[PDB]
């Protein structure tokens, strides 16, 4: 499938250096030395029915964002034409391994030394350094999160699911494996998968590939509300009736009422949003998490160069010369279209969708306001902070509070049955 | 992998296959223990030598290349190994390099050991290359087309320009006689006692010569 | 005694509770009753008149506090929580408890342990709150007060209290009291349940969301708990497959295909964790094998349980009967070689010991008794020599001593000396030193691996010897084992999931027994037999040696080939399968060394491991370069019985491979070891990381190290104090998670302030090879840190005062809190007539009726009054004097001393406001009893409040804090249109914005905001069935 492995190092819209401050690492390295903080990252969700929030990190938006800033700073050292490990600070940072592991304070001499400079947009290959280049396995392991960084990094905007629908995803072992999780919350099986590859990413055309395909696909179908109690996908569909809020629990169900048919014809596409409120959502992060493994086990298609910023084009590992341009939206009009075509089916009443929209856009308002306020606070911080710099999250613009451009995309992603 | 993972890529009808060696090594060929890994390697080396001997616009081999470069094992021994040296020489003669001494059809067992004795010495490589299980290089314009048919483990540095002219021989043999030579000087100078001290480790003196007839 | 046990099983864990009561650990203490009842007040202002419970009783002082286990039921408690007392009482002994090295006081301690003590407080409240919540009841309302809801009902008894209390919502009455318009803030549409789950008819919910008088902390903690737990669940199919592929494709369990509702089973973790835990096992076992003997026995047992092997002497017997003759000779070599047999009684076992030794090889070597040796040279005039030597020959390829064929050849060498000898340039040892005396290849000469160094007629024997060996010494191979997703991997000397063998594996060709006689062992004994043959073909062994004896020894070795033992192919093919299958059933995963056939160039030498470092080197490569852990041990055994075993094959005639295994394995597949191991060791490593993080709040390290609360008095100290703290924690732990192991040993050994886990070995040529782990996640650390920072702002909420105080003449008529700031009389180090002090001391003298004074660090001349700034620590020098100097001079003398302690607990003292007096007594006391380590909790003299105004009264008080901390006060005098006298406090907006604020989300976090105490919770309607009820175990 894929024997080529690369990545890139983040750029900035105006910062002369890394904005990472040791404080972040510390409050994360309070335990251990890992470069990936997967465990409490995932557990920091507070079950996702609500979020975990702090001044240091109010959202896993912020969490993973600084995770990224950190690891961007981290990689600086060992990875050069002059590859190496040990005794050169990156804000007192030192690894302790030839496999480039362990993270502690610089030695006294190394505390005095100047830190390694950084550069922006520093794309590289993940196969140059020899040590890990001897162990395929830990290499793959790290790659599934190098990707999680990279993909979100490649765009001035958010994450993307590479949704794919294909028939062979029906098989005996398949529906077998399916059977394991009836009446099950998406999030928990996501956890199981994080496990079942963190141990070992399954092999290229693994059973579990087709599975997670089913998972994310049915997820997004319910997400748009594509399938439902009557429009059913081999009679399976998640639920979360509490719609209108920032937390959903979509769960497997079988409908013995009507079933919708899958015509032949394999299809797929690449979805992002256009509202930077996703910081309440998690499902995007897990989809990212798994799609990373999908890459690290299976060589996957690429997108058009024009689909991405010019400086970030023609990437062997990610940026091919063709591939379906992204698909953006905003959750507000997302649930709008969702409930609307649902009632189009006549399984509702009008006041239903209406009372949905009320609370939904109420929440939209409030939390956008909170977002912008925290932005102001961080600005004043920077003003007070000539030397201890940071961005809680990927900096944004109000220009990102409008059209989802999702209109025809509705029918597009809808015609994937 | 620590029992030796070597492969010749160019397709046999044998087909896709890898290879491991066992826990035996040849005592013979004094003075060497001989782990068959590197032994069969030397044999491949002989092959490449034999190859480099002639040069004809139809030298009808079926494969110029038959040797084996490390598929796996690079995690137990570094580059200063005799074996890494051998693989260097492997890809070198693969380019088409060739010994600067007349070469037997079959080069004696003791010939081989003496060879070892030589190469094992101190010094450097003439060839900067250091290959990779990440990838094996394709030379500048070494006259061979095995690259022209395969990719699996092959990447050329288009940047490459380290080449030579072309030359081989039509006869190589021996003579007993201490035969003539004539000097053809050069330009620069040097220091006298220093050349003395130089030759002070090179002379054949002292010895009794055949006084002969006056 | 618990060591092999720690390789045997674990203590009973506790992972699931069910909260049969309340989760949050907080009630209010209303302690000071109000001034009620007043007279012109009609009784119409209260509920004890028409008797429905008020959510909060009325009291002049009432403040929310933590209390554990006062409202909840369980079938299991969780190990010694912490509760405190009102600020009118002292629990302080904590601080004079468990760590002090010298105490006498009932009120006062060493400021040192302070941070440690509150640390303990923190972590123990971390400890106690881990219970699991069983979703709670409901029952439809019937009075239109409510919305007729399903009230959260208790299926247990006497729940009407909570209804009355958790729901001032449920409260409603025409009256204007604090609580009245307070609860007026709430709405009615966001009560009780938020939502729920429902499917699978005839059932309750699968999870529920409801509103409860409840905190956020314990909620957050136990949810994090739940989640990390959930990180390990499984579904049938994989457990099925585990069975199956480990069932040799024979025995079955079937997976459900019916609808899955909920079947919880958190077990499976990452490999690295079990790896490193067993690694630590391997650490703390250095240099004893008396522990290994039991499991060796057990192995032999369980393998004897699974094998069709029979041991038989009769083969030997009938075989050796090989002579018919007339008797006049010197000897009967028959009976001679029989001397080894002893022609049953009573051979039972002990063939499989070193064979197991193969399978845990990485740690021990196998050898045989030097007593078995004839240590007495030799002469071909003694064939006893050749008999024994050949016994050894047999044993050797079954020996793991790193000099086996070395010593083989060595026997011969020792034999023909002066008749035949070998090359040698060293007399460090000569040819005349025996076995158990020659170990290293650097003890083995060039000729030892150079058959050219001798002429093959000068000594044809040894030449063919070495040559044979180089050509035929047995060949090794390997095999896989088990399932990784259910067993993992402990193999670190080798790519994952591999299992070597000194032997080559040969598959069989049909399910029946196989008649096999070309075995490298078959061929092998054939080799050495013919070697003997060729030997005795010597010209020199017949100046008196007879044709009779000739044919005798010929047929001897010939029929020695004629043996038909059934073990060779037995062990060559399917005994490997016995090994593979016992491996899982075998507890204590293995470590075995990679092998050579003839190689003397890659033998490992040593092992080196660290748990910590002493130098500024942190890169484990250079770090372990001097830290180390090497153990090496022999196991001596028998050659006789084992050789026999080789020489005694007899099997049942109806034995057939397939069916024998089919029947045998079946009973033998109940195994529960691994799960218990996972639980224990998971908790083990978590204890590691938690503990070291605790330490991190004490010390400095190359580790990323930071601390935030250090302003609390405590400093670093000896490793003694360190491990003191450490084992206090350990004991708290073994209590908390309820097991009874020995633990933290490497951590309780040297320097724990720094850690490093690097584990390596050294080769024939150095070239060491090492491993180090990366830790998995650890939530408890996140928790305790968050808590440290919680209390980093909620100290006073626990009687905990930061800032400092000031003693001064407080003589006035206005009523106002000593914990309030002065309306007009604040004092600090920046006023005129303020003075700070070094050790400058020169007391003047008032005789001559003159102006008495004390000398300032300035050098001035000072009487006793003013605004002064002093290190009380100095007061503790000869405080006897100190008190004597200033008792009155402050009493009605008007000095003012801003004074430092930093942090403390305090004391409350209420009294009638409607009178006046002084507070001089506890003034005197709380002053005088200061020692460097005596410090009573700061007293405080505050009157008691009322509902209305009065004329004023005199007032004389002494000391004030530095910072505001009266947050602890929750409220006062509820059933009141207001609290007038004193201040007035109110049920803080900071506690119920859930309903007071209609615009709050279903969830919200008060960090570091004054936290709530009414909170929405998701109660778990899961069920975690046992691991056997779902699985259909079928033959």
């Amino acid at each position: 499938a894929r024997a080529a492995f690369l990545f890139k190092t983040v750029g900035f819209g105006g910062l002369q250096n890394v904005p990472i401050n040791d404080e972040l690492s510390s409050h994360l390295l309070r335990a251990g030395n890992s470069p990936w903080q997967l465990t409490q990252f995932l557990d920091w969700i507070s079950l996702g029915r609500g979020l975990a929030t702090s001044a240091l990190v109010p959202t896993a938006g912020s969490r993973y964002y600084q995770m990224s800033c950190l690891l961007s700073g981290t990689l600086q050292i060992p990875f050069r034409p002059n590859h190496r490990w040990g005794d050169i600070r990156f804000l007192r940072l030192v690894w302790s391994a030839p496999t480039l592991d362990g993270l502690v304070v610089a030695p006294p001499q190394v505390l005095a030394q100047p830190a390694l400079q950084a550069q922006a947009d520093r794309v590289y290959d993940c196969d140059d350094y020899p040590f890990l280049a001897r162990d395929p396995r830990f290499k793959h392991r790290v790659y599934q999160q190098l990707s999680a960084v990279t993909l979100l990094n490649l765009t001035g905007f958010g994450p993307i699911s590479y949704v794919r629908v294909d028939e062979d995803m029906w098989s005996g072992d398949v529906n077998q494996l399916l059977m394991n999780y009836f009446g099950h919350t998406f999030a928990e099986i996501a956890y199981t998968l994080c496990q079942a590859s963190a141990n070992r990413p399954w092999e290229h055309d693994g059973t579990y590939a087709r599975m997670t395909q089913i998972i994310l696909s049915l997820f997004w179908l319910s997400y748009v509300g594509v399938i439902h109690q009557q429009n059913t996908y081999r009679t399976f569909y998640f639920q979360c009736n509490r719609r209108g809020d920032a937390a959903e629990v979509w769960i497997l169900s079988c409908s013995l009422n009507h079933s919708a048919q899958i015509r032949p014809g394999n299809r797929s596409l690449f979805v992002m949003p256009t509202s930077p409120d996703w910081n309440m959502d998690v499902n995007l992060i897990l989809s990212s998490t798994l799609t990373g493994c999908l890459c690290s086990g299976s060589q996957l298609p690429l997108i058009d160069n024009n689909s991405v910023p010019a400086v970030s084009r023609n990437i062997h590992g990610w940026t091919g010369r063709a591939g379906n341009q992204l698909h953006g939206f905003q959750v507000r009009r997302m649930v709008t279209e969702f409930c609307d075509r649902l009632r189009r089916d006549g399984v509702m009443t009008q006041a239903q969708q209406n009372q949905i929209e009320a609370l939904a856009d109420q929440t939209q308002q409030f939390k956008r306001d909170k977002l912008e306020a925290w932005a102001r606070e961080d600005d004043q911080y920077n003003q007070a902070n000539p030397n201890s710099t940071m961005f809680r999250t990927k900096p944004f613009t109000n220009a990102q509070w409008g059209r989802g451009n999702t209109g025809a995309t509705s029918a597009a992603i809808a015609a994937l049955i | 992998s620590s029992a030796g993972v070597l492969v010749h890529y160019d397709k046999p009808t044998n087909g896709h296959h890898y290879l491991l060696g066992t826990l035996t090594q040849m005592v013979s060929a004094p003075p060497y223990i001989i782990n068959a890994t590197d032994a069969m390697l030397l044999e491949s080396c002989l092959e490449q030598f034999s190859a480099n001997v002639r040069a004809r616009p139809a030298q009808p081999v079926t494969r110029l290349d038959q040797c084996y470069h490390l598929r796996w094992g690079a995690q137990y021994v570094g580059e200063d190994s005799l074996t890494y040296r051998l693989g260097v020489l492997s890809l070198l003669a693969t380019n088409g390099y060739q010994l600067a001494r007349p070469i037997p059809r079959q080069l004696t067992n003791r010939w081989l050991s003496s060879f070892v004795s030589q190469i094992m010495s101190d010094g450097v490589n003439e060839t900067p290359l250091w290959p990779q299980e990440r990838y094996v290089q394709i030379a500048y314009d070494s006259p061979s087309v095995v690259d022209g048919a395969t990719q699996y483990g092959y990447v050329r540095k288009n940047q490459l320009r380290l080449g030579m002219r072309i030359s081989a021989l039509q006869s190589l043999s021996d003579t007993p006689s201490p035969v003539q030579w004539l000097p053809q000087y050069t330009i620069d100078q040097a220091a006298m006692d220093e050349g003395d001290l130089m030759v002070s480790r090179l002379t054949q003196l002292p010895l009794r010569p055949d006084y002969g007839n006056i | 005694n618990k060591k092999t046990a720690q390789l045997l099983h674990a203590d009973t864990p506790r992972l699931v509770t069910w909260d049969a009561g309340l989760c949050t650990s907080f009630k209010i203490v209303p302690i000071v009753p109000a001034q009620v009842p007043q007279d012109v007040l009609a009784y119409t202002f209260f509920t004890s008149s028409y008797a429905i419970q008020s959510p909060f009783p009325e009291a002049a002082v009432s403040r929310i506090v933590v209390h554990t286990r006062w409202a909840s039921n369980v079938d299991f408690d969780r190990d010694s929580s912490v509760i405190m007392a009102p600020p009118t009482e002292n629990n302080i002994h904590l601080f004079k408890q468990l760590l002090n090295t010298e105490t006498l006081s009932v009120r006062g301690a060493n400021p040192l342990m302070f941070r440690a003590n509150v640390l303990h407080m923190l972590l123990e409240f971390v400890l106690d709150n881990l219970y699991l919540n069983r979703h709670t009841g409901f029952s439809q309302d019937h009075t239109p007060f409510t919305e007729g809801a399903n009230l959260r009902s208790l299926p247990g008894p006497d729940a009407e209290k909570w209804y009355s209390i958790m729901y001032p919502t449920r409260m409603g009455t025409p009256n204007v009291s604090k609580i009245c318009n307070f609860v007026a803030s709430c709405v009615r549409n966001r009560v009780g349940r938020f939502d729920r789950a429902q499917m699978m008819n005839g059932a309750m919910s699968e999870w529920v969301d409801v509103f409860e008088t409840s905190d956020a902390l314990t909620v957050s903690i136990r949810g994090r708990w739940m989640a990390r737990l959930a990180r390990m669940n499984i579904n049938p199919t994989e457990i099925e497959w585990a069975l199956t592929e480990c069932a040799q494709g024979y025995v079955t369990v079937t997976s459900p295909y019916a609808p899955s509702v909920n079947r919880l089973m958190p077990y499976r973790i990452s490999n690295a964790e079990r790896q490193i835990s067993q690694i630590i096992r391997i650490m703390n076992i250095g240099n004893n094998a008396t522990v290994i003997q039991p499991v060796l026995q057990d192995i032999s047992v369980l393998l004897q349980r699974i094998s069709p092997l029979q041991i038989d002497p009769t083969i030997i017997s009938n075989t050796m009967s090989t002579v018919s003759e007339s008797t006049t000779q010197t000897l009967s070599p028959a009976s001679s070689i029989l001397g080894k047999l002893r022609p049953s009684n009573s051979d039972f076992s002990s063939f499989r010991v070193a064979l197991a030794g193969w399978l845990y090889n990485g740690v021990v070597t196998t050898v045989i008794d030097d007593s078995s040796y004839p240590k007495d040279g030799g002469s071909v005039t003694s064939l006893e020599n050749l008999w024994d030597f050949f016994i050894l020959a047999l044993a050797l390829p079954l020996t793991t001593d790193p000099c086996a064929p070395v010593k083989a050849f060595m026997t011969l060498a020792n034999m023909m000396v002066g008749f035949e000898t070998i090359p040698m340039d060293n007399q460090i040892y000569t040819q005349s030193r025996r076995a158990s005396a020659f170990s290293t290849p650097h003890t083995w000469p060039r000729c030892f691996m150079n058959i050219q160094l001798i002429s093959p007629i000068d000594a044809p024997i040894l030449r063919q010897w070495a040559e044979i060996i180089h050509r035929y010494w047995p060949n090794p191979s390997q095999i896989r084992y088990g399932a990784p997703n259910v067993f993992g991997s402990a193999n670190l000397f080798t790519p994952p999931e591999v299992l070597l063998l000194p032997i080559d594996h040969q598959p069989a060709n049909v399910t029946t027994p196989t008649l096999d006689f070309t075995n490298e062992l078959t061929n092998w004994r054939a080799r050495v037999c013919e070697l003997m043959k060729n030997l005795v073909d010597n010209q020199r062994y017949q100046p008196g040696w007879t044709q009779s004896l000739v044919s005798s020894m010929r047929g001897t070795l010939d029929k020695l080939k004629l043996i038909k033992s059934m073990t060779p192919m037995y062990l060559q093919q399917l005994a490997p399968v016995e090994l593979a299958v016992i491996a899982p059933m075998l507890p204590f995963p293995p470590f075995q060394v990679p092998y050579v056939r003839l190689d003397r160039d890659r033998v490992p030498t040593m092992v080196g491991v660290t748990r910590q470092s002493r130098d500024t080197i942190t890169q484990p490569a250079l770090s372990l370069s001097t830290t180390n852990t090497t153990v090496g041990v022999p196991l001596a055994l028998d050659a006789r019985a084992i050789t026999v075993a080789l020489l005694s094959g007899k099997y049942p005639p109806d034995l057939v491979t397939n069916v024998w295994y089919a029947d045998a394995i079946y009973p033998m597949y109940a195994d529960t070891e691994v799960f218990s191991n996972l639980q224990r060791d998971m908790i083990t490593c978590e204890a590691v990381q938690t503990l070291v993080t605790l330490v991190a709040q004490i010390s400095e390290t190359q580790y990323p190290v930071d601390r935030y609360l250090d302003w609390i008095p405590s400093l670093r100290a000896s490793a003694a104090t360190a491990a003191t703290f450490a084992e206090w924690v350990n004991t708290s732990m073994k209590t908390a998670f309820d097991l009874s192991d020995m633990l933290l040993e490497p951590l309780l050994s040297g320097d724990p302030r720094m850690t490093q886990l690097a584990i390596q070995y050294q080769q024939y040529n150095g070239r060491t090879f090492n491993v180090i782990p990366e830790m998995p996640g650890s939530v408890i650390a996140d928790c305790v840190q968050l808590t440290a920072e919680v209390f980093n702002h909620e100290y006073n909420l626990f009687g905990i005062a930061r800032g400092d105080i000031i003693i001064g003449r407080v003589q006035s008529t206005h009523l106002w809190s000593p914990l309030a700031p002065p309306p007009d009389l604040v004092f600090d180090r920046d006023t005129p007539g303020v003075h700070i002090f070094g050790r400058d001391c020169r007391i003047s003298f008032g005789m001559n009726g003159a102006a008495p004074m004390i000398r300032d660090e300035t050098g001035m001349m000072v009487p006793f009054e003013g605004n002064w700034i002093f290190p009380l620590a100095l007061w503790q020098m000869n405080t006897r004097y100190f008190n004597q100097q200033f008792d009155a001079w402050i009493k009605t003398g008007e000095l003012r001393i801003r004074i430092e302690m930093g942090a403390y607990p305090y004391m409350l003292h209420y009294y009638d406001p409607r009178q006046y007096a002084n507070a001089w007594n506890l003034t005197s006391a709380w002053l005088e009893e200061i020692t460097p380590t005596s410090i009573p909790s700061v007293p405080f003299m505050v009157p008691i409040s009322s509902d209305h105004d009065i004329s004023s009264a005199p007032a004389v008080q002494y000391i004030i804090s530095t910072e505001y901390n009266d947050r602890s006060l929750f409220c006062t005098n509820s059933s009141s249109p207001q609290t007038i006298a004193g201040p007035d406090k109110h049920i803080p907006v900071e506690r119920y914005n859930i309903l007071t604020n209609p615009d709050a989300p279903p969830t919200q976090i008060q960090l570091p905001e004054v936290v709530d105490l009414y909170n929405v919770v998701t109660r778990y309607a899961y069920e975690t069935p046992p691991i056997t009820a779902v699985v259909m175990g079928v033959p």
